[PDB]
């Protein structure tokens, strides 16, 4: 049940900051696949600028952009615990909420 | 009420448990890291993944560098069981460190420097308000229907056997005992690999603990058990590998828990865990001796293997004057008893002055767990 | 934004494929020089034409001198190849060397001074900023939905199998085997020319390469197989000469793919191919062999042979432990990998500190190849 | 009195030695089959000769069939092995089977099945009165001038480290591993493939054997060796192979013997050398630790490299109390060691009771190894 929810409240989170950047997510399961909201959500709450993203749409594509909020995460002293690109590109729940709360609690708590 | 209330974690060997004290079961169960390659890595099976977590970067461990275990019970990684505690707040319970006291729980007999570090990491590294580590049998003895009694508690890392009378601990009768899950596994894998297997790759040394887990037994009499051994038939068993191959297990199911009653299988000097009951139970106070045989109760994953609670009976009840009633009690679930103990614990208005607060930490150090945690 | 992005250069022993990083198919792919007389020439039947260019100076290579090849996947003649390579830049990708870094691939278990004429050609001969080395396996991998597992690359002059735990390949446990798509073009010859046949004029050299290509399959059970050639009608196919003749092939179909099961055909020692596959997978971390044999991809032209997924499943079930489930892939584009693998790697910015670079080529000399590319 | 003693047999890697029990030297010490074509075959450069014998058989072995190797130290070719045993019996030592017991020697370590095997032709093929099998590294230290202390007995196929105290050896505390003179002949042969270079026929496979005994070394600090590899001049060495050609070895040296301290380097999870023989001294009686340390013995064809005994000194040094007087005893004879050892063992009237005997390998069958020797 937490994981209804805990989507619920974390898009509803996300989408109250990447207002600020004109754009929001419908699905966070799909939406930060590609990691470019990912990348413009932390740009957003931090103030900070991450590097450039990647042109392009194909898989390694999300894995290098997707990498580029990883890393920049990481480097604010967060342990990205078992949490990699692959699964974030891969879409898969568990994981791409983990990453969120980490970002929620790293940036905002 | 929720917003407040301690965080219970209980670090076990193969599981932990987390919760919210003032509650009924644990919230988080889970498997007991994230793992960046350190050299630009992926297998051609795979996108460019440069973290791999959880459980596919065990089984690469070796090639990759984890940020965050458990074995002294006791912790033998510290990154990597930091990596598990950070999952437990930050994506399990989805909480924030600095708000919630933590009750983290620990193995009888843990070491110093141990008990230590996890003060240090959870008081430096999560800044935590205050906290507490209790042993994990003491928590399944608060968490049953009984206050007098001495429990056998027997998780990863350590095994002690408690007096308690009335809800109280006797401190000076409390025998702890390196030797519970991880000895087990250990010495499953080597009886195992003598016989010429193979558990060469990473994630199936983890496939020894699903053998112990699943396959061994407590002999009632070990050496009648033995030559009911070699009277085959029925006692070999089979495991399968993930990499399709077999396994099969005899005398070595039933040999593996021996351990527990004779250390010398280990190489080990100590008493086994029958002779401990006995000998904290003649420590104590003459008139709750009695009450001592009557409501000796196991606790922790070590003592759920089959033949445990009547091998335990028969040899209390040689040692024990030949008129004592012996009553050892094997609850069914002594499968959420060390949880259910502390968040019990947690949550009485009692304990918050038992904590070591983030003020205390300051004032001594980390030294101050040994003083206030017994 | 494409004056600057690295080209990607994949030399194959077949085909080349020249492109921009970053991009999603290669731009040029062309068959794998200039040649003059070395004495007043002409044909009557051409012009006062003293330099033959390309394919009708391959036919005559034998009477001309030929300015820039593969065969160590290998490159066997040195200055055919500097022609191919000046071709890339200079008339297909219309490039100025001295401003691109260029990633060029190489087959597995290339020999060390080969990998030195080639960092040592680039940078002296081509003046090049930058240049980096891969394995033609490893960017079949990085380039597919995957990151565990282990891909089996057989190009023209080398094949390896690699473990890779999360995009990152295991070099412990990376096994090199030098047998691939030349040494199979050779004993096809050998077997065909045994048959009192005569491959000799030059370009027809390079027609073993087409009835290899062509006819050629990977048998199940090449025992079972062999008196499927003796219960003949269906089994000899013809391949017709530019001469006008014909040959006709049996047996030798299958016999020539057959040699990368059993090495022993060639007169080498080597394991075949599916007994290297097995003994990387065993040299890796117990907790990701599971996954190794779940995600077996095949890469590199030599791969392309009908039946050869099917048995290499085959083989690695019989080598494998009877439970383990072993997905071999065979993704049918096979025809790409080691092109767009390259395109994403040198493309991100990760890559930019992984080439050697003309100041460390100037600082260490050839043999820095051998320390940065693994 | 010789007609009527028990044969000693020491079955090593690169040499046997085989005598009487009762003597101080092995009468026979040969290198370690006939082969008959199986396919009428006879070069134009020697006789119709069908049989081939000894060494000028192994150089034509892939083409022959052989009549009867150790490399599980351990043996992998049946047949061969048993024209070994023929050999020493008929032809070296001039003896019938049928009329003597025989002590065998095997690796420490030793498969199960294979001292089956072994149990299995001396009996049913040999018609053995009796016999013992022994591991080497014990038969090493009951020949030396000292009762209680651990040897480290590196073989062939097998590693033991095994603590004595008075005379008898103490089975909990031995410790095996499956690593030693194969895996070091192997592993060179492959690092030197990797440089490039060919050991591709049969003879020369025991060339890379050659080299191992003649050039390997053990670096006192492997990390400053490397780099003391790097500086040059001194440190690469060559070897002719008999095809005229030359070796040029260099780091490869000291990389060899340092998998036995680093296992990982062989892809093995295993401890090296110098933790195993730390940990069986863990495992022992606290009161002849101490004796235990004074008295590290090592014995065996493995424990010839220059540099062993100073790295295992400044090993063992390093994890023993910082108080322990560690005494590593490296006689320059542990060339004879084992096969003393039996000698003297088999002639005391001690030992007929030892032995398994024509009437108990009836009895029990071949399994009844694993009972009596230990």
């Amino acid at each position: 049940a937490w994981e209804k929810q805990q989507r619920k409240t974390f898009t509803a989170w996300c989408n109250s900051h990447l207002r600020k950047a004109g754009t929001q997510i419908e699905n966070i399961e799909e939406d930060f696949r590609n990691g470019l909201k990912l990348m413009l959500l932390l740009e957003v709450i931090s103030g900070e600028r991450l590097p450039r993203p990647d042109k392009g749409k194909m898989r390694f594509h999300k894995i290098a952009n997707v990498n580029k909020a990883l890393d920049f995460i990481a480097s604010k002293g967060v342990k990205l615990v078992s949490i990699g690109a692959e699964e974030i590109v891969d879409g898969n729940l568990k994981m791409t909420l983990g990453m969120i709360w980490t970002i929620i609690l790293r940036f905002a708590i | 009420d929720d917003d407040i209330a301690a965080l219970v974690v209980d670090n076990g060997s193969g599981m932990c448990k987390a919760g919210f004290a003032g509650d009924d079961a644990p919230r988080a169960v889970f498997p007991s890291i994230v793992g960046r390659p350190r050299h630009q890595g992926v297998m051609v099976g795979m996108g460019q993944k440069d973290s791999y977590v959880g459980d596919e970067a065990q089984s690469k461990r070796g090639i990759l560098t984890l940020k965050y275990p458990i074995e002294h019970g006791i912790v033998t990684n510290w990154d990597d069981m930091e990596k598990i505690w950070h999952h437990t707040f930050y994506n399990e319970l989805r909480v924030a460190p600095e708000e919630h006291p933590v009750l983290l729980t620990e193995a009888p007999l843990n070491p110093k420097a141990n008990r230590e570090k996890m003060t240090q990491i959870m008081f430096e590294t999560f800044n935590t308000p205050a906290m507490y580590v209790a042993i994990q049998a003491v928590l399944s003895l608060y968490a049953s229907g009984r206050t007098t009694g001495i429990v056998m508690d027997s998780g990863d890392g350590v095994t002690h056997t408690v007096p308690i009378y009335e809800g109280y601990a006797l401190p000076h009768a409390i025998l702890r005992l390196d030797l519970a899950g991880r000895d087990l596994t250990d010495y499953l894998m080597k009886i195992l690999t003598e016989r010429g297997y193979s558990f060469t790759t990473t994630a199936e040394r983890e496939i020894v603990r699903d053998i112990k887990e699943k396959l061994c037994y407590v002999a009632l009499d070990f050496e009648q058990e033995m030559a009911t051994a070699a009277s085959s038939s029925s006692l070999e068993k089979s495991y399968e590998l993930p990499d399709g191959q077999v396994i099969t297990i005899g005398n070595e199911r039933f040999r593996c828990p021996e351990a527990l009653f004779q250390p010398s299988f280990l190489g080990m000097e100590s008493c086994g865990i029958h002779e401990t009951t006995f000998n904290s139970i003649m420590k104590c106070d003459v008139d709750i001796r009695k009450d001592l045989y009557a409501n000796t109760v196991l606790s922790g994953g070590t003592t759920m293997y089959p033949g445990i609670a009547d091998r335990m009976q028969k040899e209390i009840t040689a040692l024990a004057p030949s008129t004592m009633k012996i009553k050892i009690i094997a609850p069914p679930e002594r499968k959420y008893s060390v949880w259910i103990g502390g968040s019990i614990l947690a949550s009485l208005s009692t304990f918050q002055q038992m904590w070591i607060s983030k003020q205390e930490y300051d004032e001594s150090g980390p030294s101050i767990v040994h003083r206030k945690c017994f």
